[PDB]
């Protein structure tokens, strides 16, 4: 999940690319029906405000 | 029996040969067309018809002669102007 | 149109030679393909 | 095509070459290097061929491949001939202005670059007389065969 | 050409070869006025408001425009020959005053003499310009010259008019221009190659 | 070598950008969340000349959508 | 019902080879076979086929014989080695309409419910295509027999595949009139078009051998179509016809004109694309 | 004889065509390609290709083994083909969108009237924008 | 104005109306390839009067 | 009644009213029929909506029979005023379901008259086709008409 970042490591960049794959995957351009998504967490403080 | 030169017949033939007035002969000929029996025009201010298609009848052997004639010309023009086809065309194509 | 075409092939001249490839490079090339043909 | 046969792999161990060339026949056509690739020698070898043709079948298929029936005898949809007619001519305008452009960069630059030059846009020269034999066989032909069928027909 | 140049009239300024801006204004209206049809006329010099205040303070020419386009036809000589003897007398117009007026005669003629076919020759002298043989002798020479599509009649006194399709006419200017190119490639073909 | 990757693929975007001569009809619409991960390269004129926020509407344009929903 | 038929090169020697595979008989030998193939959107198609054996005594010519244990295994094995391949009908060499060819169809209609008929040609002599293809019609009339049934040509040409063209454009290598450009059509409809009308208008002379002498039934449905060719013969040199010909013809020349005006402007072009390798070459090279 | 050698050099055409693209020619009617494969080549041409119709991206066609040119393509792209237009609107009209008079109207100033209305742009030459950049809060 | 046209007569006031399109396409758009060619071998001038 | 709307020229008004505008109240059948007579605004409509089918039924096969027939024929075969007679040829020449060019001043009306550049030629080279192809009818058929004579 994540929230963000100022691009620190070089890890976290295909990752952070593979979040915004999942947030325009849920919502966007896209009748999202029947497809219901279920989370889970311990923390909701690192996550995106956009997620 | 009129030829194809003009068949273009007349109310005051019609009313000649038919012996029938002249306000009847359009209401016949109306019928004449919705039958199909002719199919032509019909002209009310000059009077005149002009009938393109007849019902075709039957005939005997003297027709057969008439109609021989008018092919029997109509051949030498086929051969008359395919004569300056190949004759002008011969270079052409060998 | 057909003065533009007879006046008009005189200017071919000093046509001189079309060598269609070599004679060296035909000869190496027939090596190439020799080199080829023992691979 | 090329029909093959096989050869005497033992031969082969003998080192031997067959086939003993009496006639200048069979060394005519050249083998391709991806048959050579293959055993088509060491292993079969090519044979040249021809084909066996007469009278019989040359006029009876010559006559009946590609043949008109009436259709050299008509107008071609003649209110549509003359519109074609212009829907040529318009566009014929604009490439021969496009030859009131490209001319006009002559006694310039070499016309070797004007070969190399040209590979990413339309020329006006080729194109242009591209459309006077469209043009123009588009109309001599309908042109003679209306007048035909004023003579023939009546 | 020069009409289409001077299309706009918005832009164009108060410039220093003509500081009148008026002038630039009767130059592009003494060339619209041929220049164009009614429709274009009737759009386009009579709903300017940028063209109709400026000759506002020109008594003349806006007397000189509207004659034409109000078809008060006999005040339009008047005016006529103020702007043409104005024309004599200017700078740039002395090559060609005298084909441009030439020009507004057979446009005033062909305007008036569409409209009716049945309308005589002695209706015009006191309607639209006095002298019925100075009529007579000037239209001669333009149907005589080959333009102002009409046919006149003269001894049961009336002016017939005709219309051409333009299948004649187009074609005439054809016939020119194809004269005029074959000229200029032969003589090219006679001059190139010796 | 997954950042050169994508240093190629900008690079590809950024040459067809400017392979337009004005002449077609081509607008490029480009939506995102965070302006700050951006390369100013990228929003040079030529290329990228045209930005639009989307700001938090508060009580004026805020009822319309109560409106439009309810 | 049927549109048309569709005729293959490679079938079309295929019945002309049986006549060479069956020309030693010398006597008389018609080559009658089964014909294959499909029929598509109404469109008849004609693929594959062999031929029967079959023969034919002049006494009593109202005998015929199909080995149909030969129609059943070789069309299987037909069908085994191609399940798009089926029957579409018959064929026979057809020189001159045998008198069998009336009731062949009749004994394998059960297969190909339009089985269709092919005359083929062995001695390939015409101004045309000697291909030929009826369709059965059966009629209970007024006249004629109560039990009547005469066969009824359609239409019939030659298809092309994009496969055989290879083949067939190999094995012509003889002459081929292409480049089609204002020539072609001067020569397959224009010189050999007129010449098309030539046989038309002689078949219907060769109905008119009957005029006192000939065969015994006169007319009946003959001479309606014939009073039709007259009375539909068409529009004499009087109207606008004339002036609208002339206007079109006379609207036609101007794009000649055009055209013909263009070409020697171009090829002036291209002269001076010779003088200028002329002029500086000859001082360059010597 | 030149028109039956005329057809006779598209033999290499066949099936098995080269996917390159092309990237530019050093003289006349020889080339530079790169292939689909990853690299790049010095390819010759086939010489009935209209030259014309080269240069902007067009994928070319290459020979599998002897790799020279051999056709050009109508253009192809697999991302997304064109959107299909019958069920691929996702039927939001704007009547939809509340409270959006700036950014609705300001966007339909960049992207469709110069569209439409491109002489206008062109007459009083304001230079219309190329590409657009929209940015905010997420929803 | 030639909105509507045809004409109009005096004796009586009968107005004897008529249309066609006429052929405008044809003739104009092949005339104006005319005055191109000429420019065309203007600038022939340019590559042959003055060089040959 | 479907058959007169089927079949040809109609017997004006008077001449069919006086043979079916009685059985209207006769027979079993006299309630729509009743529809058609009891409202009078509404059945106005429908004698005048009839009289609109009837005054029309000729102007159809006017149009397509009468090359050029003159204007006082027409309005004695409309049985009423010539002024009448123009408002019927107007209103459906601008609806266009119907061309005609009228006159008034020589009552000489027509149908059908373009000034046709075109069809002249368009239609005689359609006559040229469908002649060609009935001289290829009878072609095929001559030769299967000796065969059954002439065969053995
Ligand atoms: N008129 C409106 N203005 C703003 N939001 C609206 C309006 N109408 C509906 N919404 C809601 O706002 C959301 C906008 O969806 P959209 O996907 O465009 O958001 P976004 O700005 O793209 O944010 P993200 O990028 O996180 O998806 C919709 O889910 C919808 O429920």
């Amino acid at each position: 999940g994540g929230r963000r970042f100022s691009e620190g490591t070089s890890a976290d960049r295909e990752i952070q690319r593979t979040l915004m794959e999942l947030l325009n995957q849920m919502d966007g351009f896209d009748t999202l029906h029947r497809v219901k998504m279920i989370m889970a967490t311990n923390r909701p403080d690192t996550l995106d405000p956009a997620l | 029996t009129r030829p194809a030169n003009h068949r273009q017949l007349t109310f005051e033939e019609i009313a000649k040969s038919a012996k029938i007035t002249v306000n009847e002969v359009e209401l016949l000929v109306m019928k004449a067309l919705s039958v199909g029996l002719v199919k032509g025009s019909i002209d009310e201010v000059d009077k005149r018809v002009h009938m393109t298609w007849v019902q075709p009848r039957v005939l005997d052997l003297q027709q057969i002669k008439g109609m021989k004639d008018r092919l029997e010309f109509w051949c030498t023009d086929v051969k008359s102007m395919e004569m300056l086809v190949e004759h002008q065309a011969h270079d052409i194509l060998t | 149109h057909n003065m533009s075409v007879k006046a008009m092939r005189f200017p071919p001249k000093s046509y001189n030679k079309d060598l269609e490839s070599a004679e060296e490079r035909r000869e190496r090339e027939q090596q190439d393909l020799e080199f080829a043909k023992e691979m | 095509i090329d029909a093959f046969r096989l050869i005497n792999a033992n031969m082969m161990v003998l080192g031997h070459e067959p086939r003993q060339t009496t006639s200048n026949l069979g060394h005519l056509n050249k083998p391709s290097i991806q048959a050579l690739i293959h055993g088509l020698n060491r292993h079969y070898y090519s044979i040249t061929i021809n084909y066996r043709k007469n009278e019989l079948e040359q006029k009876m298929l010559l006559n009946l491949h590609k043949k008109s029936w009436m259709e050299g005898l008509t107008l071609q949809d003649y209110s549509e001939h003359c519109k074609h007619n212009e829907s040529v001519v318009k566009e014929m305008l604009e490439l021969a202005k496009n030859y009131n452009k490209a001319v006009e960069e002559e006694d310039k630059m070499t016309p070797e670059q004007l070969a190399i030059k040209n590979v990413g846009k339309q020329d006006p020269k080729r194109h242009l007389e591209e459309h006077v034999d469209v043009l123009m066989t588009s109309n001599i032909v309908q042109c003679l065969a209306a007048m035909l069928d004023t003579v023939v027909f009546k | 050409q020069a009409a289409e140049l001077f299309l706009d009239t918005v832009s164009t300024f108060t410039s220093y070869e003509l500081m009148d801006y008026k002038t630039f204004v009767t130059y592009t209206v003494y060339v619209s006025m041929i220049a164009l049809e009614r429709p274009d006329l009737r759009e386009k010099v009579i709903k300017g408001a940028e063209i109709l205040e400026v000759l506002h303070s020109l008594p003349a020419v806006r007397q000189y425009l509207f004659s034409l386009y109000e078809c008060r036809y006999s005040v339009f000589f008047q005016s006529l020959a103020v702007v043409e003897q104005e024309m004599k007398k200017d700078w740039l117009f002395a090559p060609h005053y005298r084909y441009y007026v030439r020009e507004m005669r057979i446009h005033a003629y062909s305007q008036l003499l569409e409209s009716y076919r049945s309308l005589t020759l002695g209706y015009m002298a006191e309607a639209f310009g006095v002298g019925v043989e100075f009529i007579d002798q000037e239209l001669s020479r333009f149907i005589a010259a080959g333009r102002l599509h009409c046919k006149i009649d003269k001894v049961n006194e009336i002016v017939e008019t005709n219309r051409p399709d333009s299948k004649n006419w187009q074609y005439q200017e054809t016939i020119k221009k194809g004269d005029l190119l074959l000229n200029r490639v032969q003589k090219l073909s006679r001059v190139i190659n010796m | 070598g997954a950042d050169r990757e994508v240093q190629r693929i900008l690079l590809e975007l950024l040459n067809q950008m400017d392979g337009f001569d004005q002449n077609v009809n081509v607008k490029v619409i480009m939506a995102t969340n965070r302006a700050d991960t951006l390369d100013p390269a990228l929003l040079r004129p030529g290329r990228l000349d045209r930005k639009i926020e989307f700001p938090l509407p508060d009580r004026r344009q805020k009822r319309l959508i109560f409106s439009t929903i309810t | 019902a049927v549109q048309k038929v569709v005729v293959h090169p490679l079938v079309l020697l295929s019945v002309v080879d049986h006549f060479n595979r069956i020309g030693k008989v010398g006597n008389q030998k018609r080559v009658v076979g089964v014909l294959l193939g499909s029929w598509q959107k109404k469109v008849l198609d004609v693929s594959n086929s062999f031929a029967v054996p079959f023969d034919e005594d002049d006494k009593d010519d109202s005998v015929w014989f199909l080995d149909h244990d030969y129609l059943e295994n070789m069309y299987g094995m037909f069908k085994k080695v191609n399940a798009r391949e089926r029957i579409v009908g018959w064929y026979h060499t057809g020189p001159k309409l045998h008198k069998n060819d009336i009731a062949i169809n009749e004994l394998m209609k059960r297969y190909c419910p339009n089985s269709v008929l092919v005359i083929i040609d062995v001695k390939p002599k015409d101004l045309g295509l000697p291909t030929e293809a009826y369709i059965s019609v059966e009629e209970v009339h007024d006249d004629g027999t109560p039990t009547s049934k005469t066969f009824e040509h359609v239409t019939s040409e030659i298809g092309a595949e994009e496969a055989e063209e290879v083949g067939v454009e190999h094995l012509l290598r003889d002459i081929k009139d292409t480049t089609v450009g204002t020539l072609s059509q001067r020569i397959t409809n224009q010189v050999h078009g007129l010449k098309g009308l030539n046989s038309k208008l002689l078949d219907i002379r060769s109905y008119l051998e009957k005029v006192a002498t000939g065969k015994l039934p006169i007319n009946h449905q003959i001479i309606y179509q014939l009073q039709d060719v007259f009375n539909l013969l068409p529009d004499v040199s009087l109207q606008e016809f004339v002036k609208a010909f002339y206007l079109k013809t006379n609207d036609q020349m101007v794009v000649v004109y055009l055209a013909s005006l263009i070409r020697s402007v171009v090829a002036l072009h291209n002269l001076i694309n010779n003088k200028i390798a002329n002029r500086d070459a000859e001082k360059k090279e010597g | 004889e030149f028109l039956h050698a005329q057809e006779e050099v598209k033999r290499i055409q066949s099936i098995p065509l080269v996917i390159g693209q092309f990237l530019e020619a050093v003289d006349q009617n020889t080339a530079i390609v790169g292939s689909t494969t990853g690299s790049n080549y010095y390819v010759r041409i086939l010489s009935t290709i209209d030259r014309e119709l080269l240069k902007p991206n067009a994928s070319v066609a290459l020979h599998k083994h002897s790799n020279a040119l051999v056709d050009v393509l109508p253009p192809e792209a697999d991302s997304s083909i064109m959107m299909l237009t019958s069920d691929q609107k996702p039927d939001v009209m704007y009547a939809d969108i509340g409270g959006m008079d700036i950014q609705k109207q300001e966007v339909r100033e960049a992207v469709e009237l110069p569209l439409t209305h491109f002489e206008l742009y062109k007459q009083i030459g304001i230079d219309p924008p190329r590409g657009v950049l929209m940015y905010g809060p997420p929803g | 104005d030639k909105k509507f046209h045809g004409i109009l007569d005096q004796g009586e006031g009968v107005l004897i109306i008529f249309d066609e399109p006429p052929v405008d396409k044809t003739y104009e758009a092949a005339l104006e390839t005319i005055q191109n060619m000429s420019k065309v071998v203007d600038s022939l001038y340019n590559k042959a009067k003055k060089l040959t | 009644l479907l058959k007169l709307f089927t079949t040809m020229e109609l017997m004006r008004w008077s001449t069919l009213v006086e043979d079916y505008g009685m059985e209207l109240r006769k027979g079993s059948l006299e309630s729509p029929a009743t529809d058609v007579f009891g409202s009078t605004e509404e059945g106005e409509k429908r004698w005048k909506d009839l009289k609109n089918r009837v005054v029309e039924h000729n102007i159809r096969i006017m149009a397509k029979y009468y090359t050029r027939i003159t204007m006082k024929r027409m309005a004695q075969l409309l049985d009423l005023s010539v002024d009448e007679s123009e408002a019927f040829l107007s209103n459906l020449v601008v609806n266009k379901t119907i061309f005609a060019k009228v006159d008034r001043l020589a009552g000489i009306i027509n149908f059908q008259r373009p000034k046709d550049p075109n069809n002249l030629l368009n239609d005689w080279s359609q006559k040229l086709n469908s002649l060609m192809s009935l001289v290829n009818k009878t072609t095929h058929l001559i030769a299967k008409e000796e065969m059954i004579h002439n065969l053995q």
